[PDB]
């Protein structure tokens, strides 16, 4: 039960190391 | 300001990756500019609403 | 270098032959893509080779 996480174009491939990168802010209050 | 372009847009960005390949390999063997620039102005986050802009930017690298 | 929407179908296929078959469509249409992107700066890499060396040596010259 969490908001879905905006992507924002950053693709993550099936074990895949990927780094998500997102200028709001919003999303660091529920990290 | 003319910008013609093909209703095919699916093989014409692939010289876009070949023209950024070729300007970072400048970069990385010709250090002229800092590489944030390339950071966060990346083909991959579909943010270039104006390739053309693009492609003059990386030209005017040469 | 499938775009987003190609994983997605990948995706969607259950039995796995079929994702396996599909993937290898992708592989082979990517290689296509990428031999055709190839071929074709070659042909204008050798299109600028066709100007003589007198180029180059005037280059060297200067």
């Amino acid at each position: 039960h969490l908001p879905l996480i905006a992507i924002t174009r950053n693709p993550v491939f099936p074990r895949f190391i990927k780094i998500i990168e997102v200028k709001n802010k919003k999303l660091v209050e529920l990290l | 300001v003319v910008h013609e372009d093909f209703q095919v847009t699916e093989e014409v960005k692939a010289l876009t990756a070949e023209i950024v390949k070729t300007i970072r390999d400048i970069i990385a063997l010709n250090p002229l500019y800092r590489e944030s620039v390339l950071q966060m102005m990346q083909a991959g986050q579909r943010v270039v609403d104006n390739p053309i802009y693009l492609s003059d930017m990386g030209a005017a690298l040469t | 270098g499938a775009e987003s929407h190609e994983l997605q179908d990948v995706l969607e296929e259950t039995n796995i032959p079929k994702r396996l078959y599909k993937a290898l469509s992708l592989l082979k249409k990517e290689f296509e893509l990428s031999k055709l992107q190839q071929r074709l700066g070659r042909e204008v890499e050798e299109k600028i080779k066709q100007t003589h060396r007198k180029e180059l040596l005037q280059e060297q010259l200067k």
